[PDB]
Parts: structure tokens; C-alpha cells; sequence
């Protein structure tokens, strides 16, 4: 044997680092299923832009989760984190409006000048200065420092010059890492050994995740660059968290509702602000999707029931809308702290589980309570008010779902109710589920239609509609009648009435398949 | 003739539709076997197989005639039958003649590729359809030649021996 | 109580009550095994340690136990810290409030937001708890028995029987009674054994069990 | 402080790094589709065989962490580069006993 | 810095130019000539080829760019001016491993 260094250079070797005291381990895994939605604050991300996340990198993009002793700044994280391990999702990042980010501005000699900006205001340039480089992440460097370095490289083979721009990241204690580094060029018309541009702003463009850059045109043909030693990135801050105003979350939900992802799930991670969960409601019903909201999970049972009808989803326009109070305390999974947050990403879970089962259409006929598929996966559950028995009657005339342990000795969600007070079937979760599902299929269907030498016709949609309805009826999704006397045994029925010549409808009705809630045996004696 | 017959088409289309709902069937053409370090062999594996994933099985007779038959151990070794055809350069006579030269134990890999399921050039595969076996050794057969046989090709005969599957 | 540069200071308060901390106090410990200390009594020591990572202040918390001849016996140590962001050396937090609540069997503590950020703790030896008392156990009312079944009855935990325990009071045992009719399990309840042959039967009447 | 104190603590780490470095150490140079596989079988059949020697027992903390003795993780990072990281739960020592006589 | 001091990335391109030549020579005795058409069945053949023997290899991110390992185009500017261009995505090796023990 010889010797083993602790870290990797340039030669061909193997290390080995030294043994760490303390630290976790997680693999992921990637699924595009069914894609959710939702609005929170985190660490570090670019503001009120969509951002696509995986399992595998919720910790590069987003952040590492801020600690619970900060205060009601941790809740979002831990919502993504939960409703992640099924599948991606889309998030929208909100920022209080004191928050800033640094940039660093170089003189025509190379010294730099440091300052911060907010994050709405675009950068301009005095005059006496060549360029600046700024973060394009939404990521302030208080407790991770960042620094940059300069130094001269060869020369271009036309003449051109250029220079080694490298990106380190240092920890409080002290501990130096690499992130990145480039060969970019000051000139218009340069090209890298590998046969690619180094224009500072369209290489900064092309290949960085960091950072980026903007020139003055007119002064920077005479521009000089000299080697410099770590320059650190300061002013970037971001503001209170846990004071958000309401104009900021109702523009991350206008900046969800213009998207094309074509998500299949709204889900509402820690926001506890009744305007946005309305607009976010609105939104819910507007694309023919499910959607899962929570109550603040503090409040008692008594003031649970009113905080359902302070928000505006109890209605007739809001279908398919569900709200939870989760009042029990469990073990933080990062630190053990004994933390409190409600339960959404885990009823959407439940949801994607039920999903999973069926191949061709989905199966969105099953109810996301249950023993099976939906088990709340906590480390151990406390009671925050013991000896208090909710009433269960007011909950179900309140809309308000609720929670009980299951018979393996793990919480249970034991209910699925939307917010419909009309007694029209519509109130279990499942029932406008299907009849979604059936509106969205529809709509490609009629997309795809027309385009066609023919476009839309009266019989080319019946021919459709059989073919997709067969396929519901095969999945399970639809049943027959239940009295046979009265009702015909067709499960569904497809029919087209002429009125004059100019009015054609389309109509078809369905007959879903029902649940299992309700159970009672009587016991005799012989 | 017959009076119970009668005519009901709707239930037949409903059977075709829910035949019709799940995917494919997968040909039984569609294959790959990797054999650990030696991966250039794939290409000549003609037919393979799938472990048997049995258990043992324990009679009990009860009172009276009673009997129940009753879960056991794990079945964990059994035999592989393998084809593969024979170049000019006698790549699987090397083969065998190394593997009996020196005691090894080599891993195999069995899988499925089904053409709707690739992408570019290079096939992808699941979970679902894949097993392996461990510890295994590979043996070979008696091999035939013979004239009048203008048509056909040399295929040796090879048996494996496992002795774990994993999933 | 401690305060700013580790002065302590003894009090007693009954169970029902929460503590509330002067002003110029940093932060307390107490006793929640509900055990009073009269006759073997229980002391604490502190000894301060070198500083994490970080540089936060730390210091070691040791609990002795003493009996009437003089024995003394160790039950427990633990390595705190006043600071929020403090980690231990095996990576566990040591803020006080959450590493008594997590590891420690005994003692809880309750801390001042408004003056931890400039405590001081200095090396003590010995330091009694006085003042913890039981009360007179023979008169108890009516409302700590029912409090008490009202609690038993949400316990989450899963029970086939109900004892009486020599309660020997109507209102309890009724409400025992209660709680086995709600769970479909099985009762044992015993009436008063100094009564007479004579005097047993209206006794049973008077439990209110008898009927349907 | 840590369960650093112990002499075989740092010794079964130490094994454990020794027999890594000789696994890829056997694998170097070689092209792309192969280092991935051969590293994790090999380290998973290593680490499986220390938990069979009765070396590493599963951990003291299952809230924390689950029933498993070991975790594995390969990556692949760069062109010419790998990465791979491993955990795994010491077994304890006894050093004090304390016994208390007692009379009828 | 061009992933050209790698022994075998200019061992790849001399190889495919030795055989392009090799063809170029063959094809000048054909009737017609040397032909842009003619000039990329044969490339095309030598590449998959060459895909086979798994030199080539499709690109690290799928996203960015395209799942095939090579692309060839022909490109025209004017009539007298043709060009004949590919791109090849080498093998790459497996030089520098890096371990991270870890405790529970």
C-alpha cells in the first residue's frame, strides 16, 4: 500500500475525505405522473419565475430548509418536501420588497466597486465604468460567502486576449470550495479552445447557472483587466420572511395562472393569507382541477369551523376544493425540533397513490382517504389539546375533513369532503374528479378535431365520445344503474336532439360509481 | 333448435375493450443477457430464460383426511438453458474453454427491450421486467457437426447454474 | 431561578400553574417528575466545558440524588448551551429547553427571551431543591376524579378492562362505567368493604350501574 | 467527544477505506458504462460482508434514521471523475459495570 | 485544455480519418467520382460502425443537445463550394474516484 490524499486534484488517483461526525444521506428518484403547483418562501431562488423541481434537486434549486426557530419561514419547504416524493412539480417564489441582490461594477483600470440593487430595478452602467457581474440567483451571500478571482490566461490564436473568471463559495467556518470556472473575453470576436464564444455577457448567458453580466457598449473597447485576489459579494440581503405582504402573494399566483406547464393539481404550501387562497381557488376551478388547501393548524376545534367560512371557498363556484386541520405536533425530519405544520402534500399524495393504479385513463374514480393510501409518515405525534373531543356532525355540515388513527397505529386521513354545501353528490371528492378528467379528455379530443377537412362535426364527436366513455366504463370509472326496474342497464348514455337547423346539442350523462363510508352491524342473540 | 340462445354484441365490444386497455404483449424475440465483464458475448445469446421463483411446500394430514399444504424455503439455486451460435474465430469456445480453466463466478443480468420502449439508438429498461442472478457458473454441452447440414449453423449449448435471485 | 451571572433562587408553585419569570431573570429549571424531595433530596451542579464550533458557551448539568445517611448517587449528565444555533458534538442541538425536552427524564427548564442574550453561568456545587410538598392526600374533591377519568378516556392507548382502584365514589365510578359501555370492554368496580351485610345492597343502587 | 474515542471506531472506518481504495483502485482506466455497476456491486458485497462479521449493528436512533446498518450512494461527476459516499452504525463496547448488593 | 491531452480522443479521429481516406482513394476510380452523394453513404456506414464498437456515445444531457452520438450535414454555399462535415461525442475515461465515509 502507499499513501491517500483527502482531496482530488489533477492527477490520477483515488481519496479518500476525512471521516465526518455528522451528516444525512437521501436518494431520489424521478416520476412525471401527475405535476402539482403551489406558492412559498424559501432560501434562495429567482423571484416570481416558474421553477421545476425534482427529488433530486429541491436542495439546488430551492434551498437548504430554514430553521424552525426563525418562525412560520419553514412550513413551505417542508409541504414540497412531502408532496415531492410522488412526483415534480412547478413553485413560484415570493420576496419581501426589501430584498436585494449584490453585484460588483469594474473601473476601466480593474478595480471593483461593490453595491446592491433591488430585485424589480434593472442595472445601468455610469459612465467611467467598463462592466459589471451581478447573481441571476435569487440567492443572498450573508452566511455562504462567495468571492471571485481573476487571472490572465494565453492569448487568442487571431490576437484576441482573455482571462480565467472562477466562482469559490466559503462557509463561516472556513472551509473553501469550487464552483465554477470560465475563459471568457473582453473582445466581441473571440473564440474558446474548444471553439466557442467568450463575449462575457453571451458566455455568462450560455454556460453558468450563477451569474451573468452587463457591458457598456461604448466604453469597453478600451477596457483593461488585471489579476485579482478574492472579491466577495456583499449588500445582498433579503428582508423579514415572516412579514409578507399580500401584493406579493397575489402576484406569484397571477404569475401561476400564466403557465402552459398544464399542471393537474393546485396545492396551497403553508399559506395561510385568505386572498391568495381564493385566488388560488379561482384558479383551481378555472383549469378543471383538483385542488387541497389548509386551515391554520394552531387554531382550536372550536375556532376551526368559523376560519373555514372566513376564507371563500364555501360555495357553489368553488367544486372540487378541499380544506384540512391538522392540530398535532411532530419531530422536524432535518432537526429534531418538535415542529407544527399542516397537512397539504400529503392528502395529494393520497391522490397520486390512487392515481398510480390505473394505466390507460388513471382511475381518478378512487378517494384520496383511506387506510391504505392515505398514512401520515411522522416521527411521533403529540396532541396539542388532550382531553378535547371535536363534534363530528358540525365538521361534516362545516366541510372540514378529518384526521384518526388507523388500525396499524398511524394517522389516518379518514375523510375526503369538497366545499359544495348543495347536496348533489358533489361533495365526495371523487365525483367531480371524473366528470374533470372527462371534460379535459374532451378538449384535446376537440382540439385535435378540427384542423381536419371536415373540422368540427356532430358525427365526428360521437364517435370519439363512445370510443373515450367505453374506455371510462372499462377502467371502472362508471356503473350501472342501480335499480334495473326503472333505469335502463347502460351505464352511460350518449344522445344528439336537433332544434331547427342551426342548434345542435350534445349531451351525455354518466352514472358514477359510489363509496364506502358508512358501516353498521347488529349484533342478535339466539 | 336450441332455445337459449341469444345475441349480445355490447358485451362482447365491452370484453374487447378491456382486453384492448392494458398495452402490448411483449415478443418473445425481445431480449438481452450481459454476463457481467465479458459484455461483447451479448450479441450472440440465442435463448434464454427466467428462473423458476418457487418455494418448498410442507404436507400435513390433519384430523381425518384433512390436508394443507403449507409455505416453505426459498428455492434459491437451479439450471438455465442457454443457446448461443458459433463465429469463425471461436469466440464461445475461448469463452468456455477460459471459464473452465480458471473457477470464476459471474453475475448475469437478464432483461427485456422492446422496441417502443428505446430511445435513439440505445434501449432502456425497467424495473419491472428486470432480474438477476448471482454467484453463477457457466457450463457447456456437447456440440454437433455434422455434413448434409449446408443450412444450418454451429449453436453450443451452454447450462448455468445460479445461486441467488435478485430483484 | 437563575438570573444574569448565575445568582439561583428557590420557590415552590402548585401543578395547575404555569411559570412566569421576573424581570432580571434568565431562565429555570424544575422538578416534572412530579416527585416532592423530602427524603432523598436532589441536587445540581454545573461545570462549564470548552465552546463548539461556533464559539458558543457550554456547560455540563449533573444530577445527584442523596439519601438520609449521606449516600449520593448519580442519575444524570447532559451538555447544554444558552445559544439557539448550539450543536452538540455528536450533532444534536443543545439549547436547553429542547435537549431537557428530548433526553432528559427529570428536569425541564423554561428560558427568557428577553435576557439570553447576555447570560453568564458560572461553577456551582450542590444546590437543593426545597419547598416541593404533597398535600393531604385523604381529602381529595370530586372534580380531580373526574378530571382524571376525562383524561383516562382520550387516552390513545388500547385497553380491554377498567379497575376501580378503591375510588369508592359514585360520580367516578359512573363515569367508569361510561367509558366501558363506550368501548364495548369489560368492568370491575368494587364497593366500600367496611359496610356491613345489611348496608351492601343500597350501596349498589347508589352506584347507578344497575339497569340496562 | 465523539464515538471517536474508541479505538476500533476509527479501525473499522479505516478497513472499510482501505478495502475501497483497493476495489477502484482494480478498476482505473477504463471507458464509459462499466465503473458505475462494478462499484456498487463491489461495495455493496463489501459492506454486506462487514455486517455479517458482526461489525456494524443497526442504529441506536430509529426515529432518526431507519433499520438499516448501511446506506450507498455512486454518482458519476465530470468526464473523468466519480464520486461515492457511504454511512454506517459502529458496534459498542462495554467498559463500566456498576453492581449494587442488596440484603433481605 | 481541449480534451485533447486524453491519449485516446485523438486516437478516435486519427483512426476514422485514416479510413476516410482509405475510402476516398477506392471512390475515385468509380465512373462518377468523387460525389458529395457518395461521399456520405460511406461515412455514414464507417460511423455506425464505429458507434458499434462502442467508441462514440450519446451526449451527456439529453436536454441540450440530441440523443444521436454523431451528426453529419452537408451544407452548400453557391454551386462551387461544398462541404462535408461531422461531429463525433468520444468515450470517456475513469481517472479520478473520490470516497466520503460517513457515520450514523
Amino acid at each position: 500500500q502507499y499513501s491517500i490524499q483527502q482531496s482530488l486534484g489533477n492527477a490520477s488517483g483515488v481519496a479518500v475525505s476525512p471521516i465526518n461526525a455528522d451528516a444525512t444521506l437521501s436518494t431520489g428518484v424521478a416520476l412525471n405522473s401527475s405535476l402539482w403547483a403551489g406558492i412559498g418562501v424559501f432560501a434562495r431562488g429567482k423571484p416570481f419565475t416558474v421553477l421545476a423541481v425534482t427529488e433530486s434537486n429541491y436542495e439546488d434549486v430551492l434551498g437548504e430548509p430554514l430553521k424552525p426557530s426563525s418562525g412560520s419561514q419553514f412550513e413551505p419547504i417542508r409541504h414540497v418536501y412531502e408532496a415531492i416524493q410522488q412526483t415534480s412539480g412547478y413553485v413560484v417564489r415570493a420576496v419581501p420588497d426589501d430584498a436585494k441582490f449584490p453585484i460588483i461594477m469594474f473601473d476601466e483600470s480593474g478595480e471593483p466597486a461593490y453595491s446592491a440593487l433591488p430585485y424589480g430595478s434593472e442595472i445601468e452602467l455610469d459612465s467611467g465604468e467598463a462592466f459589471a457581474i451581478y447573481v441571476d440567483d435569487g440567492d443572498p451571500c450573508i452566511s455562504p460567502t462567495r468571492e471571485l478571482t481573476i487571472e490572465t490566461a494565453t492569448a487568442d490564436s487571431a490576437g484576441n486576449e482573455r482571462f480565467l473568471l472562477k466562482l469559490t463559495q466559503t462557509t463561516s467556518l472556513g472551509v473553501v470550495t469550487t464552483l465554477e470556472t470560465h475563459t471568457v473575453s473582453l473582445a466581441e470576436e473571440a473564440k474558446d479552445d474548444m471553439g466557442r464564444l467568450c463575449y462575457l455577457p453571451t458566455a455568462l448567458e450560455a454556460r453558468s447557472k450563477y451569474l451573468r453580466a452587463v457591458v457598456n457598449e461604448e466604453l469597453i473597447s478600451t477596457a483593461k483587466v488585471t489579476n485579482k485576489k478574492s472579491l466577495a459579494f456583499t449588500g445582498g440581503t433579503n428582508g423579514d420572511q415572516s412579514k409578507i405582504s399580500t401584493a406579493a402573494y397575489l402576484r406569484a399566483v397571477k404569475v401561476l395562472n400564466n403557465a402552459p406547464y398544464m399542471y393537474t393539481a393546485v396545492l396551497g404550501l403553508g399559506c395561510y393569507d385568505n386572498a391568495a387562497i381564493t385566488a388560488l381557488g379561482k384558479i383551481c376551478a378555472d383549469r378543471l382541477i383538483d385542488g387541497f388547501f389548509d386551515v391554520k393548524p394552531t387554531l382550536t376545534y372550536a375556532e376551526a369551523l368559523p376560519a373555514v367560512e372566513d376564507t371563500g371557498l364555501l360555495g357553489t363556484d368553488y367544486v372540487s376544493c378541499s380544506v384540512y386541520h391538522y392540530p398535532f405536533s411532530c419531530k422536524d425530519k432535518w432537526t429534531q425540533s418538535r415542529v407544527v405544520f399542516g397537512l397539504s402534500g400529503v392528502a395529494y399524495a393520497a391522490k397520486a397513490r390512487g392515481v398510480k393504479k390505473n394505466s390507460d385513463v388513471g382511475g381518478w374514480h378512487y378517494s384520496p382517504a383511506g387506510e391504505e393510501r392515505a398514512v401520515i409518515a411522522r416521527a411521533s405525534i403529540q396532541p396539542l389539546y388532550p382531553e378535547d373531543t371535536p363534534d363530528e356532525e358540525a365538521m361534516v355540515k362545516g366541510r372540514l375533513n378529518k384526521v384518526s388513527v388507523g388500525t396499524s397505529g398511524q394517522m389516518i386521513i379518514d375523510d375526503a369532503l369538497t366545499c359544495c354545501t348543495q347536496d348533489n353528490y358533489l361533495h365526495f371528492q371523487h365525483v367531480p374528479s371524473l366528470m374533470n378528467a372527462i371534460s379535459r379528455f374532451f378538449v384535446q379530443l376537440a382540439r385535435q378535431m378540427k384542423h381536419s377537412p371536415d373540422g368540427i362535426t356532430a358525427a365526428g364527436l360521437t364517435k370519439g365520445m363512445t370510443k373515450l366513455l367505453d374506455r371510462f366504463v372499462a377502467s371502472g370509472a362508471l356503473v350501472a344503474p342501480r335499480d334495473p326496474d326503472a333505469d335502463g342497464t347502460e351505464p352511460y348514455v350518449l344522445k344528439v336532439t336537433q332544434a331547427e337547423f342551426d342548434k345542435w346539442e350534445v349531451v351525455w350523462a354518466c352514472c358514477p360509481t359510489g363509496v364506502a363510508r358508512r358501516i353498521q352491524g347488529v349484533p342478535l342473540l339466539i | 333448435g336450441h332455445n337459449n340462445t341469444k345475441g349480445n354484441r355490447k358485451f362482447i365490444k365491452g370484453r374487447y375493450t378491456a382486453n384492448a386497455a392494458k398495452g402490448e404483449r411483449l415478443v418473445s424475440s425481445e431480449f438481452l443477457l450481459t454476463f457481467a465483464g465479458h459484455e461483447d458475448i451479448s450479441v450472440l445469446v440465442r435463448t434464454s430464460q427466467i428462473p423458476e421463483m418457487t418455494r418448498e411446500d410442507v404436507e400435513d394430514y390433519g384430523p381425518n383426511g384433512v390436508k394443507f399444504n403449507q409455505h416453505g424455503p426459498i428455492r434459491n439455486s437451479g439450471e438455465i438453458q442457454v443457446q448461443c451460435v458459433e463465429t469463425i474465430e471461436g469466440d464461445i469456445l475461448q469463452f468456455i474453454k477460459d471459464r473452465i480453466a480458471a473457477k470464476d463466478y459471474v453475475d448475469i443480468t437478464m432483461a427485456a427491450t422492446p422496441e417502443s420502449k428505446s430511445s435513439g439508438v440505445n434501449a432502456v429498461t425497467k424495473a419491472a421486467t428486470t432480474i438477476e442472478m448471482l454467484d453463477c457458473k457457466i457450463y457447456s454441452d456437447a456440440i454437433d457437426f455434422s455434413t448434409e447440414d449446408v443450412t444450418a449453423a454451429v449453436r453450443p449449448s451452454l447450462r448455468i447454474v445460479y445461486n441467488w435471485i435478485e430483484w
